């Protein structure tokens, strides 16, 4: 055939891939974390948006830290050979490097490590997208008028 | 408007 | 004939800059997710993903500013934070 370029990810596998949405709205009272009013609007918008991009969307609601880790582990052990990519959306409280389960924190590195090139071989070489709606600390941006 |  | 880094081919689309709060509207959803979904709907058949996310950065930065009765929290702004370890361009369409 003619000249070939390899500058873009192959996105014409039989499936676009999974889109896992973790929607944490209500937190255990003992944590003191506030309920995240509006997050259901986000979760519905994401489900529809990624549906129209032909992702297999799985919505999860109000997961403990243990459930988040087990979910990510199990998903990373699926056979993604026929999938072009992987998407995970995290909607929760957070601080720098951390997202909250309903009962306590999860290191973001623990979640993403399951999908490392050596640990999820059926996603090696494929784009792994993590979309994170969560705080990263407590600083406020005062802005500047233009 | 709320913070996360 | 070679290895790739185990950290290659990840993209982290953070709603806010390191160290910062992220803003969520109780009626409309979060500023970032509102904007991300709007830009994907408009541009996923047209633009490479980093350029989509740059439009999201612009929309969040330009179009949102919070209102609060609390002077500490009033009139603040947000910039999302695109963290790319990707090694290729990403288009959601093909062929």
């Amino acid at each position: 055939s003619g000249i070939s370029l390899d500058n873009s990810y192959k996105m014409d596998y039989p499936e676009m891939g999974l889109c896992i949405i973790i929607n944490n709205k209500n937190f255990h009272k003992s944590t003191g974390m506030t309920s995240r009013s509006g997050t259901d609007v986000d979760a519905a918008n994401l489900r529809e948006t990624f549906r129209n991009l032909k992702y297999e969307v799985r919505n999860k609601n109000d997961l403990t830290r243990e459930e988040i880790v087990e979910l990510m582990r199990d998903v990373s052990k699926e056979d993604h050979s026929k999938r072009s990519s992987f998407v995970c959306v995290l909607l929760s409280h957070g601080e720098e490097g951390i997202i909250f389960g309903t009962n306590g924190p999860v290191d973001l590195k623990k979640i993403t490590n399951f999908f490392r090139g050596d640990r999820c071989r059926s996603l090696t070489g494929k784009p792994k997208l993590f979309i994170i709606q969560a705080c990263r600390g407590t600083e406020l941006d005062c802005g500047i008028e233009t | 408007d709320e913070v996360d | 004939c070679h290895k790739i880094p185990v950290e290659a081919d990840f993209l982290y689309a953070y709603s806010t800059a390191p160290g910062y709060y992220s803003w969520r509207n109780s009626k409309d959803g979060s500023w970032f997710i509102q904007s991300l979904c709007a830009m994907l709907k408009q541009y996923a058949d047209k633009l490479e993903f980093m350029h989509i996310l740059t439009r999201v950065n612009r929309k969040v930065a330009d179009e949102f500013e919070d209102f609060s009765f609390d002077a500490t929290f009033h009139a603040k702004k947000q910039i999302p934070c695109i963290v790319s370890m990707l090694t290729k361009e990403l288009y959601f369409y093909h062929h």
